[PDB]
């Protein structure tokens, strides 16, 4: 019964291919049979010019629930980022994403992926979602941005 | 008499000392330290009794010594899950599935006063306690003088 979750989905693919950001990627994953799965999402958000995170490609993807969009997507990166608001598991944390906090029907697939990246060089160091990333940030931001760097090497397409 | 499971189903600082002399070792035995969730379970359950009294205080910490020398000493046991789980569950860092944030802090506070200063506690977590608990948190705000006790011992590790 996700008829309506589905309904809307076609409607956000045929719009994100319409246009989107440079340099992004967000795209439906395919069912065994070849058909799409507009349920599970592959996308890609490019690191932000000017910022530690400069080169790097992450990957994540987002899973919609039956009940959307009365529901935000669940967002997760793969593999896992170190990140003050990403968890271990890679589930990305932010306002939009949380329905008992700023998730709503105005919110599109694009606001969602910029809004991720830009969390990247701007996390909420108030609300962290895992300890490694968090406790170096706030004891050696030098080294935390040292990190930070390798990292988008590391996943530089 | 006493006996293991009704003492950590019902934490009192009487059962403990009803356990006997050997009530580290029982602690320890009848814990599955391969599961680093029950091993935060019978930490806070344990140090959940803690009274500043001979007695109290002496069972506790040999209680946690024992416990924790035997999660830590293994080479397969996730030191960085015990720590992320144990912060989970003292409300000092979220997590994506539903816990109830134990209600006081000052034996957890305490207990880990005296854990730290072992040599059996791996350094390396030091630093992620020490991030979270100088974190502002309403409940540790409450327990300032345990608190700052574990700060200041957290300094000289």
């Amino acid at each position: 019964m996700s008829g309506i979750a589905l309904s809307r989905l076609a409607q956000e693919r045929k719009a994100w291919r319409k246009d989107h950001p440079f340099g992004f990627v967000a795209v439906p994953t395919k069912n065994p049979d070849g058909t799409m799965n507009l349920m599970n999402w592959e996308c890609a958000i490019p690191g932000k010019k000017g910022t530690p995170w400069e080169g790097g490609l992450f990957k994540l993807r987002m899973l919609f629930k039956d009940d959307y969009p009365s529901s935000p997507p669940k967002c997760k990166f793969e593999p896992p980022l170190f990140h003050p608001n990403v968890y271990p598991s890679g589930t990305v944390c932010l306002s939009i994403l949380e329905e008992d906090k700023d998730w709503r029907p105005a919110i599109t697939i694009k606001q969602i992926l910029l809004g991720i990246q830009e969390l990247l060089n701007e996390p909420n160091i108030q609300a962290p979602a895992q300890a490694e990333a968090y406790t170096i940030y706030c004891q050696n931001r030098v080294e935390y941005e040292k990190r930070v760097r390798a990292q988008a090497k590391k996943f530089a397409p | 008499p006493a006996d293991v499971s009704t003492f950590l189903a019902f934490p009192s600082p009487e059962k403990l000392l009803r356990l006997g002399p050997k009530s580290s070792v029982l602690i320890a035995q009848q814990t599955d330290t391969s599961d680093p969730e029950k091993v935060v379970s019978a930490f806070l359950k344990v140090s959940s009794v803690f009274k500043d009294e001979a007695t109290v205080r002496m069972a506790v910490q040999d209680a946690v010594d024992a416990l924790m020398q035997k999660a830590f000493n293994s080479s397969s046991f996730n030191s960085n899950t015990f720590l992320t789980r144990l912060l989970v569950h003292m409300g000092l860092l979220k997590s994506e599935d539903k816990v109830k944030a134990i209600a006081n802090l000052y034996g957890p506070l305490m207990a880990l006063n005296h854990m730290v200063q072992q040599d059996y506690f791996p350094k390396a977590l030091a630093p992620l306690l020490l991030a979270f608990v100088t974190k502002p948190n309403s409940a540790l705000e409450s327990c300032s003088f345990a608190r700052h006790s574990l700060l200041q011992t957290l300094y000289k590790v």
